[PDB]
């Protein structure tokens, strides 16, 4: 007999952020991101 | 047959054996093999960033 078992996580989280003022008048801009990228694994191999 | 023929004489050792008992032991014969194997791998990995 052989139990073969894995178990894997990836995860990762990015963000960005990005504020501008600009004067002489008056002009702003805000940008904002997150992104999320995620894998769950689970593999199983019972064998007799 | 009365005449030698090493066939037909052949014949008794098939059928009956070369020899006898003149005497010995009986009983019982008991034999065993046993083999048992085991392995076990475990992984327990973090990283974190």
């Amino acid at each position: 007999f052989y139990n073969s078992t894995w178990s894997y996580v990836k995860h990762t989280s990015t963000e960005h952020t990005s504020s501008s003022r600009k004067r002489s008048f008056r002009s702003s801009s805000s940008s904002s991101r997150s992104y999320t990228s995620h894998t769950n694994e689970i593999h199983k191999g019972k064998s007799y | 047959p009365l005449e030698y023929n090493s066939a037909l004489y052949s014949r008794i050792f098939d059928d009956f054996g070369t020899h006898y008992f003149t005497s010995g032991s009986l009983g019982g014969v008991y034999d065993l093999l046993y083999q048992f194997s085991s392995e076990e791998l475990k992984n327990s990995g973090l990283t974190e960033e």
